């Protein structure tokens, strides 16, 4: 049953503080796919994703709980959640071709970042589902470069 | 000091990041934002990172960073002329009669509602970080909830 | 407490930190000098309350600091200069955050501007570290050092005790600053997690609980509970087995006491556990060599860690059984608790399997019982890794707690003579015996000279037999005896190395022995001399 | 390569490695049994031609396999058992790390499925060792060992040379498998950074000037670029044998503890060829050439720099240089000023034994053709001034570490590399008890190293911080009993059975000398030293 | 048990609908919407529906539907990638303040105005059940009159 | 350190008071890049750009103060400021460039002022860095004639 978990810790500041929490997962040999965190004021919040077993996340999700600034952690992955990606891309754009890509940014509700004859860089943003759709359109588009933030996640407040 | 950005291709091997994150560490820096994800090519990750440092350190950091074995490529961008982009979550605590002037703030920014209850809502905001603070301070009055920022994300312009 | 300076006085970090060691009720530290701990070193000369013992080697120092904090329950403190004394300190803090055991390790560093350039002797030592200890702190402001300090402390030895360390680079030792001992401690995340009190009603529902085939499982958990567990035992009148770590929480000499339990555990102690019906799982881990319920622990992460408990509580075990005392004494003629048959028929068992072992070639756990007889089983005992540590294990009558003192789950080598200077030190006039095999001994043989130094009145015991006997028995029992070079003698010959030397080397008064019938007297013989002796006992391999 | 197995013959990952190593040209491993070794250790007696080395401490044994690495060049082996046998090696690694010294440790770890919950002897060596170590892998399947095993030795001497490190699981040990030795290296990164031939341009460019030269050196070409130039030669510490120390051009150590000549050099100079060195605080307190992309600029900006392999810059500008000798007409009789300051400041020193003297004693009896092994202490000072080295390698030191202990058992690495070489260990008094118990495995082997101790009592490096700048405030520097030589380290090698000598008279110690190095097999010497 | 979605093809001859519907009533399984209306053809109607059951008992209700002689084909879609849209009408009580209000939370759902009268209101909107769920819920202070639902409608997609 | 300075000068109305001011630059022989201005009611506000050195700008902005109909005088180059350009410009339009340049100026938010088959008007708005941008695009058409009015600015007002 390996699945692609989503863990997300709120913590108080410190140099090193993403060395200590790459450090659970590095020690077990798992992967994280893809991982976002930004310093709020004092305090942080990550989100990660991984692949794995719900077993041996009972015991990363523990002692992750045992470093003293830690402040709180919790699988968010069942719950009911607001979840986006930002993902950023340059494209080749010749003229012609510039008229097809029009037509898809026009879709997906796209903007344009910057232009140069050679290429273009677009902002993509949204669900994943529709970022996996975009890929799969692209590749038939030669890409340039891409970069992506990885899924941010919040729970929905029911009443 | 000053912040810096640095863009980072990596071999994808699991704990990586940690070797990584090490080098900060064991000079001391406070990392201010990351995020790490999938590149334009199975095989290989992008992370990029915000710190404050001096523009020598940063040419001792990326020395210091290519002995490590699975580093493909570094680059600070700090100097050159590069697009960016930032993704927020926030949520809020309002009653009825201030959603109104949640609203009114949303539409100025170019917010887009995405999470209601009639006891909090939240928003999702892109931009760049002069736009996510003067939102964070401006929101003050009300009980923010949380913030889910990505770290910025960034790509040289050629032109 | 006095200050050596006045409140307003500007002074060195140095002079701060020892303050603040002061403070905290430190009174004796092991230390090495060198270039990095000078500054230190001075101040600690300068101070007059607090003694320093410099072992021969820094892995003795950390390895008698061990000693000291298991046998007082004291924090232990050692100190060592950077790079290569600070990286010899990794094998004892892997050791400390194996067996729960509190301590606190300072170390000196490079000055700030030089670090990350690969300067003379730089190691990254907090990166090297920070996988293996509960903490660790880079002091980058002097102002700091008293909030750090005391925040150190408390972790140390708030919630399971672990080891910690603190590094601070030479320069800010020397930076001339203003105290302030009034600061808050900055743990919020910790703090919030802290586990509050047990709850009755848990209590009660084990009450109710207290079954037909009880057993009683306690380990380290248990150290500070030895006068409540005796009292709930009477309450009850369960049986009790214990672990390698729980000796000495339970008089080994009680009836109810089955001695240890596991792969080398006591028989009837196994058989308990495995025909038992209501398992009270207080103060363990479920480590692989017992395992192969109800639980209660201060640590949340070990709840339901190895096996899932039918019932389990996080909470001080202390509190825990007070707490139950209570409801049991309220309650006692009520309850009317008997277990009368199985407490019969295991005795049945202790009658069918008891503990059992060829002319003056003498058995191993005859020289214990010797020795457990002629000390009433009150002295303190320290062990290596080998055959020796089973055996002084299983058949020394334990009385009190931290009369044993072993590396549990780590199982490191070297650790009997500094372990037993730690001991004696901190136990002044006790009788202090440590028990080796000539592998496990060999490894720290180098300290000898420290004991003529303090002249402590350590009494040493090796159990000679020119192998390495625990990996020759593995051999000898599953890979077909073959030997992956496991004896330590010279093939062409006779003891080597001649052991008496090594004691004539440090003028130590010492005896060789090799027959069952002169053992005892022998034995006797090094229990009534004054001061420090060696005893090398001769056996068949 | 023969194969014990057939080409389709399953077998243990444990012999799978163990051929692995005999192809890389494995000859002799320092390793110590304990219950994830036994695998390992069993693969090693079923092999015939590596020879095995059983220390009595694993500390002893990493610092065997440095000695042994050091004085072949080859890379050297050592192995142990998971927890406290692997935490045991860490002050191994870290001092190979700072010397650039080939080495390639091997450990045993726990089954797969124990990995994380702190099972019996559980330990994240690797976690601990990630950040002073070139490159470590785990290995998760014993199809990759031919691939790691290889590019391990691959990492371990290309480049700047480092310590590397690889744990492999008992139970992938004891898994059977079919190898295959045809595979690619997967350094995509590293490959792609190596230096690249260096350019004749820059060699026609650089054809009161003053050679600096360190480690970066050890690898002829140097003594014929002097022909060509007659330039003087100053050495590193670690510098010391890369160059005649008995050639008139050899200024000897330079910096905080060099000659005094040799400085002056420096602080005199026009033109400093950094070929070899990485600017160390006790050297400095330009023309850089190095393989190391990163030492370039690190401590001091050079004027000119080039990064690649020094023997290939030296070949070239020897060409360049002969081809043009007469054309060039190079002078530099500067050479004559700094002959003055020799003269001016030449180096120096009753019955109380000058150490110097001891030293001087040893190079005259041994052709300066000895090999030596140091503690770290004086005698490490002393022992690197006053011996004149005529080949490289016949000076074993701990260069940035400054690790204590580091004596006895790098005389045994060498000891096992140069089965006939004369190998004296000189040694201090603090720096030698701290490994003393390894005297038993020279009874062992029967080696024939010849220990000098030079013992005064005391912690004797730290006591001249104490009496130049502490004032001569005594933190317990003295390491006798105050109510009375202690211990008695001759009774240390009667324990042994191994012959010994004291001496105290600078009368006696010339005949002393040379009586253990008369006396065939192993000697102990304790030289008792004023303090 | 769990919901499911059947899409169903039929003859179109007066009064089929009777022989379907008793199918599910005869298994007594109470249907939660169904949609019926003119297909790609002439002469052949879609039903579709939704029903809670187990995944088993699907199996066997739609072995037993192809007894029908006026089917042409069923299929789940429960388990398969599918595009899912619904319509709903709902009114309002609301006097001229509460107005300003409720047009808020229209924009929000980007919900149409279709029908005012200064005694109520009534918004078209279009979506997904959660969507539908939650304003249906957030609306609850105000006097909701009716709601005009059409349950879902699904197709597959090819992806 | 030749630089782009820009200063802002608030003023009382007089006959000929742009010819004072101008008079200040043209006795250095320093060169106005753009200045734009309109008289609000009975006071205007200047806003002007210069080359040169900020040595010599200390001189002409305190000689600008000597005036004695100047109210305020402020560089404005270094604060956090709203800054705008309006840009309008005729270009060339063959039915076939007619389809690009609709696909550019559907890009640039601009809007078409009149058309005529040979030319249109197009009014371009926004920060001069678009409008640099644009004018490099526009490059590969055939101009036929350009106007702009040169940069407002006002300070952003910080709490
Ligand atoms: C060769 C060898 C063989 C061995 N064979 C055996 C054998 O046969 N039998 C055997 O028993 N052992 C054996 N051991 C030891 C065994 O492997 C473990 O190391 C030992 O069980 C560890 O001690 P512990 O289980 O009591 O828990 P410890 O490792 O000592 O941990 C302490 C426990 O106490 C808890 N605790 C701390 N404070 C409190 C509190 N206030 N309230 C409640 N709980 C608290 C902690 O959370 C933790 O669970 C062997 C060792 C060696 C070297
Ligand atoms: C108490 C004490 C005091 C000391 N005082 C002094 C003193 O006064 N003077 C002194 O000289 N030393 C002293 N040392 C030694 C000091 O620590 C340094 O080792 C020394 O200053 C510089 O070493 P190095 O540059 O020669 O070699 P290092 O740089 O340390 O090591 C080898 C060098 O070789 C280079 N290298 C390796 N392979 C190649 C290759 N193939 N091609 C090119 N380059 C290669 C590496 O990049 C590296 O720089 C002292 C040591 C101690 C313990
Ligand atoms: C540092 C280390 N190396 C190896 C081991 C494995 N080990 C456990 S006991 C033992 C030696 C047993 O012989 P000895 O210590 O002399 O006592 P004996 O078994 O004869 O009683 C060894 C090598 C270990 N625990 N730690
Ligand atoms: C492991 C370690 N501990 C401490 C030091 C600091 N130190 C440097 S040399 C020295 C003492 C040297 O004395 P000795 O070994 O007897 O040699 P001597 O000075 O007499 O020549 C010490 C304590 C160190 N370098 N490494
Ligand atoms: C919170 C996190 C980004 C932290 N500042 C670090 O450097 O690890
Ligand atoms: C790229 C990085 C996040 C890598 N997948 C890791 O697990 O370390
Ligand atoms: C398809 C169905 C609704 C059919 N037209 C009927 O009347 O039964
Ligand atoms: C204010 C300015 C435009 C003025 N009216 C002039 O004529 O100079
Ligand atoms: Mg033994
Ligand atoms: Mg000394």
């Amino acid at each position: 049953k390996v699945r692609k978990h989503t863990i997300s810790v709120f913590v108080g500041d410190e140099s090193g503080m993403i060395n200590r929490i790459a450090g659970v997962f590095a020690r077990r040999g798992y992967n994280i796919e893809s991982l976002a965190v930004g310093l709020n004021r004092d305090k942080a919040l990550f989100t990660i994703v991984v692949c794995g077993t719900e077993r041996v996340l009972q015991q990363v999700i523990e002692q992750l709980q045992k470093l003293v600034n830690v402040l709180k952690v919790e699988d968010i992955s069942s719950e009911p959640q607001v979840e986006r990606e930002l993902m950023l891309v340059k494209v080749n754009a010749h003229p012609e071709s510039r008229a097809e890509i029009m037509w898809l940014v026009d879709t997906f509700r796209a903007r344009v970042v910057d232009i140069a004859e050679h290429a273009l860089t677009i902002e993509v943003t949204g669900d994943p589902g529709k970022m996996i759709a975009v890929e799969r359109n692209l590749k038939k588009f030669q890409i340039r470069e891409i970069v992506r933030t990885g899924k941010i996640a919040l729970r929905r407040e029911k009443m | 000091l000053r912040s810096h950005t640095l863009s980072l291709l990596v071999n994808d091997i699991p704990g990586v990041l940690n070797i990584v994150t090490g080098v900060f560490a064991r000079r001391g820096y406070n990392i201010q934002s990351l995020a790490v994800g999938h590149a334009e090519t199975k095989g290989i990750s992008r992370i990029t990172t915000v710190i404050p440092a001096t523009d020598e350190s940063v040419s001792k950091l990326v020395q210091q960073l290519y002995k490590l074995v699975d580093v493909h490529e570094v680059h600070d961008l700090t100097h050159l002329p590069f697009s960016e982009r930032e993704l927020m979550l926030i949520k809020i605590a309002v009653n009825a009669a201030a959603r109104r002037d949640v609203l009114d703030i949303a539409s100025i920014f170019r917010a887009k509602a995405v999470d209601v209850s009639d006891h909090t809502i939240t928003l999702q905001l892109t931009g760049d970080l002069d736009k996510m603070v003067a939102l964070q301070r401006l929101l003050e009055p009300y009980g923010i909830c949380e913030v889910a920022r990505t770290g910025r994300v960034a790509l040289a312009r050629e032109s | 407490f006095i200050s050596r300076f006045a409140p307003d006085q500007p002074r060195k970090g140095a002079d701060i930190l020892v303050e603040a060691l002061e403070r905290q009720g430190v009174e004796t530290v092991f230390a090495y000098p060198g270039g990095a701990s000078m500054e230190i070193h001075q101040a600690l000369t300068r101070s007059s309350s607090i003694r320093n013992v410099l072992p021969r080697h820094e892995q003795g120092g950390v390895f008698a600091a061990e000693g000291y904090a298991r046998s007082s329950g004291k924090p232990g403190i050692c100190i060592a200069t950077s790079g290569p004394g600070a990286t010899n300190l990794v094998s004892g803090l892997a050791d400390a955050l194996l067996d729960s055991v509190p301590l606190v390790a300072i170390t000196g560093q490079v000055p700030r501007r030089m670090i990350g350039t690969d300067a003379f002797q730089e190691t990254p030592i907090v990166e090297v570290t920070r996988s293996i200890t509960k903490h660790n702190y880079l002091v980058m402001d002097v102002e700091d050092i008293p909030r750090i300090i005391e925040e150190a402390f408390f972790l140390a030895t708030s919630g399971r005790p672990g080891p910690v360390l603190v590094d601070v680079p030479k320069d800010i030792q020397q930076q001339l600053a203003i105290p302030n001992w009034e600061q808050a401690m900055r743990l919020p995340g910790y703090m919030s997690r802290m586990p509050k009190p047990p709850e009755d009603s848990h209590l009660e529902q084990i009450v109710r609980l207290i079954s037909k085939k009880p057993v009683l499982y306690v380990g380290g958990g248990c150290l500070n509970s030895s006068d409540e567990l005796g009292r709930f035992v009477e309450l009850t009148g369960i049986p009790v087995a214990s672990t390698l770590m729980g000796l000495g929480s339970y008089p080994c000499d009680d009836e109810l006491s089955l001695h240890m339990l596991g792969m080398h555990g006591t028989v009837y102690a196994n058989y308990a556990v495995e025909h038992s019906d209501l398992l009270l799982a207080f103060g363990v881990r479920f480590d692989d060599r017992v395992t192969g319920i109800v639980h209660i622990d201060i640590d949340s992460a070990e709840i339901g860690k190895n096996k899932t408990p039918h019932v389990s509580v996080c909470g001080d075990v202390k509190l825990a059984l007070q707490g139950m005392n209570k409801v049991l004494e309220n309650r006692a003629e009520e309850l009317k608790l008997d277990f009368g048959v199985w407490r019969n028929e295991l005795n049945v068992q202790k009658q069918k399997f008891p503990l059992s072992f060829f002319g003056e070639a003498i058995p191993p756990q005859y020289a214990i019982k010797v020795l457990d007889e002629l000390t009433d089983g009150k002295a303190i005992i320290s062990t290596g890794v080998g055959q020796h540590q089973m055996w002084a294990a299983q058949f020394y009558n334990y009385k009190k707690p931290r009369q044993w003192l072993s590396s549990g789950g780590l199982g490191a080598m070297g650790f009997g003579l500094p372990a037993a200077i730690g001991a004696s030190v901190a136990n002044p006039d006790a009788i202090v015996v440590d028990i080796d095999g000539d592998g496990s001994f060999i490894m720290n043989v180098q300290e000898l000279a420290t004991i003529r130094v303090e002249n402590l009145p350590v009494k040493v015991l090796l159990l000679n037999n020119q192998h390495l006997g625990m990996v020759m028995q593995w051999e000898d029992r599953f890979y077909k005896a073959n030997r992956a070079h496991t004896f330590l003698g010279d093939p062409a010959q006779e003891i080597f190395p001649n052991m008496l030397l090594f004691a004539a080397a440090c003028g130590i008064p010492a005896a060789r022995v090799t027959k069952k019938a002169d053992l005892r007297e022998a034995i006797q013989t090094m229990l009534d001399t004054p001061g420090p002796y060696l005893l090398d006992v001769i056996c068949p391999h």
